[PDB]
């Protein structure tokens, strides 16, 4: 014997879970940034537009329309009851609000872009995360149309 | 930095 | 002028005897004899007289076989486990070169030799040459190494473990004790996958745990990272490992020696996630210095 | 960008160098650090298919160099043992895999004796692979090094040298069904927006899953009855099983031009019912078109018996084509008719 | 109150075990057990709790085997030349009573137990429950002979020795060397008698030398006066000597035991003459314990 | 004094007392203790041979009711070995000695394989006593035991017991030739102005040594052959060789009382011989008048075979009588006259 | 065997020997105290007479006369060369000698007796004593008819 | 107080 080809024996793969599609499948798209009211209450919304086959998503697709406020507010929950580090916002803008800037202010475009991209890298990587699907924060914020904030934390 | 979580015995 | 007298320690069985290497501070590597519990040590105590007309007077020249563990480096926190002495001369007078034999019989050597973060356990002889105000002092540095043989029980370890309706899997270790040229051979076979995995990895861990009861530091080292899966598997999979302990040279684990210390080695799993988020299972192994025939 | 690809050829032509300097100086550990570290270069993955693959080749024409240096070594009998072992100290899987496959050819060939306990442990490792693209190229660097060296039937039979045609036919199948897996899932990694630029790349590797069939086809050791009992068995048995239908379509187009018309006369109807509970979105005609053409060129192939009367090719063709109708759903009548006009010219020939 | 613990050691072979006796000062006589060079020291370590309610915190207790030279009754003149360690418990607390197995290898015992006037050689095992600021410390005492078998060369004692033209005799001695329990059988031969002897005797004496080179104690111990003459001889007169050790029991010669102290044995041949003037002869002779068949 | 013999009696019954109660209580080495204690009373100087000569004989008659004591015990079976050393534990020679005589003879009962190498022993561990008295008494305690034990005719031929007739007659010579030297060694000892007082003590002791004599008549193994080649001409060169006359004198009393006409008619002669070289201040009449009073109960003595014609006695020791005379230097003519009487007295009754 | 009677064996002791008379005879006699002279020169002498076998005394029979003081210079002489721990003298009785006491003085019958005995106890002891034998001073003393106080001690 | 001589070999 010239070659140690020592393996423990394996389990026969079934033909369905070997070809059949996977069962970790989750996107979210942040995208569409739009304005909502006129003169000092405007402010942008993004459409979070969810598809998955996770049994805990009570839909496998889903849209709905998210301002940054809904971010920071279900950071601010996981943040309370989940018990994960959870990632960063891309920011909180405060001066850009200030008048009489050299830009658009909250609705310069290079800001909403960067925001946007921002918010879709922090959704995902929350989402994706185990104990965070757990919590009733997440499912509220990605498949109720709206956010009801009087309410009480399960799961 | 980066998560670090124990897996549980079934 | 220099020293007036120099010791040096010549061995009897010093051709034919086995030498063995110690990874010490800073990547460095000292080589001394090799011996194992139940060995005779005998040699000889060479005088060289360095100064030729002048006189060495002394109150006792002696040898002594020493084993002890250091901690912290802290001198006054060393401790000796084994002390045999030869007296070799009364107090008197050297103008000239002498040599003086000795032997230590059957000398008991309960531990192997190891030098880690915060512990050293180490044999030696030393020769000391008893002087009014300062003692002539020379330590000669010796390696023990502890055998053992096949064990009588050896259960594969095999285990279902996870994250509750996320990750399901069942790994198995043919071995629960491994020789320190053994090889893992094993298996992660998969029952539920929901995350996203990146690539998989066995991890070997090294921890040296120091002190007593409350009094306790680990010092840990991953000693391998070892690569044994590179993407995502949906369940049903089995993924081989196959891992030569021979490619990392690690140390017998070593369980409360004299009450003092410990050196414990364990196999990490770690599964890695596309969010770069970090699944893992630590698993104790014991490794054994085998016995080679002979 | 396509700069990566320069740069990244340079670095290896700079490792790869200085690991040829080492291999003629004899002091081979070193040479196998700068390879190791070449091979690192590989770690690199943004490259384009054509890139990526640009590198591949050289790599491995660099490592041929290394090949008959090691099978020269062995055979001039020096040969250091362990050598799994020692090489295992790469801390990544990818050093421990090509040193396997490079040494495991090397000991095959210095140790025939080893063949068939070398092969068993090399496809039983292998299902670690879980990448598609470095797997896909491992496993193309393994169906090159198996070019040649894989047991076969007149091949002498020393009772240390292990392995028969069935162990080498275990071995392509098992590693095909492993690459092929991936490769279909190559359809579903990434965003589901590149599915054209995925369907081209994996359209671009079709021959790479195509070249095991070539393999399996030099190997000597096929005779209609290993073709009747074992390949097509194993074949079916995943395509039936995959219910995909590009791939299913493409492999199963060059086996038919692959084979001799002598395994599929006696293979027909498993074949052709196999062929018959394809997918619903396969253009079956432009297949059974390519069928009859080289049933058509069978035909009037002369220098050969003809038609065995037993061999009653329009009933069974005809009514598995039937068949395959009924399980097809959506047939514009015009294929029909387009393979009417082949089923004439076949009984024409055939059977005036 | 009392003690809070009390440690007593139990010989795992207490029963079976032979034990020897030992003079002590004024008389007295010890009784501990006998051990030899090589055997197995083993046993159990009995904390008997004595305040029940109340708890006992130590920094750990051990058992140690001990032998060593203690000289001039000076404890900072103690030498240990034989001492091993077992940890028996790591820092902790006692509520109740408690055991301890404890074995020791093969022993090396090199020298044989003595109490004498300068010099004690003693074995024991002495027990330590270390505490903040004072040990609970138990000693117990073990007796070590040191055996040897009939030697190579044993030449008879004979001598010419005399006062010029006054006395001249021959003495014979059977041997150099005698077992604790041996005969002196000699002879006093007489060549020429010009003074007038009363009485003539044999004496066995004890020197007990203690010390380093000039530092030198010699104590003297005249253990047998024999009568062996009565009455003046002639020349040519043979007096006969059967001299039975075994009536003195005395100790085997200990030559420079660790290079510390020795314990010789002399034949002092006296004459004694009508005017009480005394004349002499002493010659060394070898004692050695003689190992009994089994 | 007297007085120091009144202390030492009363000590002596004390002492006693306390041997009779140990030796009722079976406290041997206690009344042994005792006995060493006697002996110690025996250091004194002062006493008279007399005042000695009687403290010993009450210490001797009641050291035989333990010497019967413990011969009793041994022969109850309660055999102690070891006793050699044992018995030298006492600090003064003389109890050690004792104790080895006596236990000795116990050895002797028990054990008769030991009777020769005991009693060669005894006589060869007598050379521990030097001094004339006390030595003498030792060996009285000795021809006491040794009366009855010593091999002789009339004895048990018995395989276990051991010693003959030759053994008992190199006892006796060597201890009369001891006996002799310390007895002689006393003339000289003390002061010269002692020689009344010495010549007296030497007429007291003389019993001691004729005993020996004594001793040697009852011996059954005293054959007229023995006393003819070994045991006379033995005798007589011990006699001859003491030239003294106050000793041989004695002795030769002694020998005329003590031997038979058997053994003087085969040995007059020789014997004679050695009566002419005697000493020369010693009175030889009253020898010679012994011997012809014993000759001369012979001659006038019935169913006796007589003097043979052919040794013509008279002439010879008229012959030697002359001789004796011509050895003699200035002996009175009475005296001459008084011997021709007895020889007239003989010639006229033995050869009428 | 029972008894352990193990001796050396020994020469047999040659007749002329154990019967003859023993060499170690020496006996020496203080007597007959005489006053010498009249008046304030009378002094006392004493008779020591010595009978003896040994050979290193060069008459086997002497007879000579001594006075204390002769006693004390023999006693001296030994104290000097010899190294003989040489016992005491009677002792010099000077208060004897001063006039008009109670007793005769120096001449005092009880004196002269008891000191008689003192110097043949003097005498007997130093005499008998193997280092005093060699020493000229002994022989000088015990069997010269005059002591030579002007000698150089020999032997 | 009693002498005390040593016996010299011959
Ligand atoms: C001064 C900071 O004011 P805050 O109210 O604390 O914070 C503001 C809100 O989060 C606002 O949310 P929304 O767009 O949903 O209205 C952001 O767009 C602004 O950039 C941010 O500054
Ligand atoms: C005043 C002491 O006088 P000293 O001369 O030192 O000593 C005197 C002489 O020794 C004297 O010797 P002798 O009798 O031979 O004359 C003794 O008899 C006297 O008894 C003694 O006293």
């Amino acid at each position: 014997t010239v070659a140690d080809t020592r393996r423990l024996i394996t389990k026969p793969q079934n033909l369905n879970d070997a070809y059949g599609p996977p069962s970790n499948f989750l996107e979210i798209d942040v995208s569409n940034p739009q304005t909502v009211g006129v003169g000092r209450g405007r402010f942008t919304t993004y459409e979070i537009r969810v598809k998955t086959n996770l049994p805990i998503f009570k839909l496998k697709e889903s849209t709905v329309r998210r301002r940054y406020s809904d971010f920071e507010w279900l950071r601010s929950e996981l943040e309370r009851e989940s018990k994960v580090v959870v990632p960063p916002l891309p920011g909180k803008a405060f001066l850009r609000q200030l008048p009489f800037r050299g830009d658009d202010g909250i609705f310069d475009d290079n800001f909403i872009e960067e925001r946007k991209q921002g918010l879709e890298q922090f959704i995902n990587k929350v989402a994706g995360h185990p104990l965070a699907q757990n919590e009733r924060c997440l499912h509220m914020f990605l498949q109720d149309e709206i956010i009801d904030k009087s309410y009480t934390p399960s799961k | 930095q980066p998560e670090l979580y124990l897996l549980n015995t079934m | 002028f220099g020293p007036i007298c120099e010791i040096d320690i010549v061995l009897n069985d010093g051709e034919t005897r086995k030498m063995a290497e110690m990874k010490t501070e800073d990547g460095k590597v000292e080589k001394h004899y090799l011996f194992y519990d139940g060995e005779s040590v005998s040699g000889k105590v060479n005088l060289a007289f360095k100064q030729p007309g002048k006189r060495l007077e002394h109150q006792g020249i002696r040898i002594e076989f020493v084993g002890q563990i250091e901690l912290f480096n802290d001198k006054s926190n060393t401790h000796e486990f084994v002390n045999l002495v030869k007296e070799l001369a009364l107090p008197g007078e050297l103008t000239q070169s002498r040599s003086y034999d000795f032997e230590f019989m059957q000398v008991e050597k309960p531990y192997e030799s190891y030098i880690g973060a915060n512990v050293r356990l180490r044999y030696f002889l030393k020769v000391t040459i008893v002087r009014r105000l300062t003692d002539l002092v020379k330590e000669y540095d010796l390696i023990v190494h502890q055998l053992a043989t096949y064990p009588d029980v050896n259960n594969s370890i095999k285990m279902e473990v996870g994250i509750e309706d996320c990750l399901h899997i069942e790994f198995e270790y043919n071995k629960s004790k491994y020789h320190l040229k053994d090889v893992i051979v094993g298996k992660i076979y998969f029952l539920l996958v929901r995350i996203k995995i990146q690539h998989m990895e066995l991890q070997l861990i090294k921890k040296e745990i120091t002190g007593i009861g409350p009094s306790t530091t680990t010092e840990t080292e991953t000693i391998a990272k070892y690569e044994i899966m590179d993407g995502a598997p949906v369940k049903g999979e089995s993924i081989p490992i196959r891992l030569f302990l021979a490619g990392y040279d690690p140390t017998p684990t070593m369980r409360d020696v004299n009450k003092k210390f410990s050196v414990r080695y364990f196999l990490n799993l770690v599964l890695v996630d596309e969010e770069d988020r970090r699944y893992f299972k630590q698993q104790e192994i014991i490794l054994w210095r085998k016995a080679p025939e002979k | 960008q396509e700069k990566l690809l320069d740069e990244a050829i340079q670095a290896v032509k700079v490792q790869s160098f200085q690991m040829k300097r080492c291999l003629d100086k004899n002091k081979l550990m070193d040479a196998l650090k700068h390879a190791s570290n070449m091979l690192g270069e590989l770690r690199t993955s943004m490259l384009s298919p054509k890139s990526y693959y640009e590198l591949y080749m050289a790599i491995s024409d660099e490592l041929h160099y290394l090949e008959v240096y090691l099978t020269d070594e062995f055979a001039k009998g020096r040969k250091v043992a362990d050598l799994y072992e020692l090489v295992q100290y790469a801390g990544n899987i990818i050093p421990r895999l090509y040193l396997l496959i490079t040494v495991g050819v090397v000991y095959v060939k210095s140790f025939p004796q080893s063949r068939k306990d070398i092969l068993k442990d090399l496809v039983e490792m292998c299902r670690g692979v879980q990448h598609p693209l470095r797997g896909l190229f491992l496993r193309n660097y393994l169906l090159q090094c198996t070019r040649n060296i894989l047991p076969d039937e007149g091949e002498p039979t020393d009772e240390e040298t292990t392995g028969d045609i069935s162990d080498s036919m275990d071995f392509v199948l098992l590693n095909f069904a492993e690459m092929n897996k991936l490769w279909v899932r190559m359809q579903h990694q990434g965003h589901s927006r590149d599915r054209e630029k995925r369907e081209r790349e994996r359209q671009e590797l079709r021959i790479l899953v195509g070249t095991n069939l070539v393999r399996l086809s030099q190997l000597e050791g096929v005779n209609v009855e290993r073709y009747k009992q074992i390949v097509l068995t194993g074949i079916l048995e995943q395509v039936v099983n995959c219910r995909d239908a590009l791939a299913q379509e493409y492999l199963m187009e060059c086996i038919i031009q692959v084979f001799p018309d002598e395994f599929h006369l006696q293979t027909l109807n498993p074949f052709l019912r196999a062929c018959a509970e394809l997918h619903q979105n396969v253009n079956v005609k432009n297949i059974i078109i390519a069928l009859i053409d080289r049933l058509a060129l069978f035909a009037h192939r002369e220098d050969g018996p003809g038609i065995p009367a037993d061999i009653k090719l329009f009933d069974i063709f005809s009514q598995q084509v039937a068949t395959v109708i009924q399980s097809r759903q959506d047939m514009p009548s015009e294929d029909v008719v387009s393979l009417q006009v082949s089923l004439i010219n076949l009984a024409m020939k055939c059977y005036p």
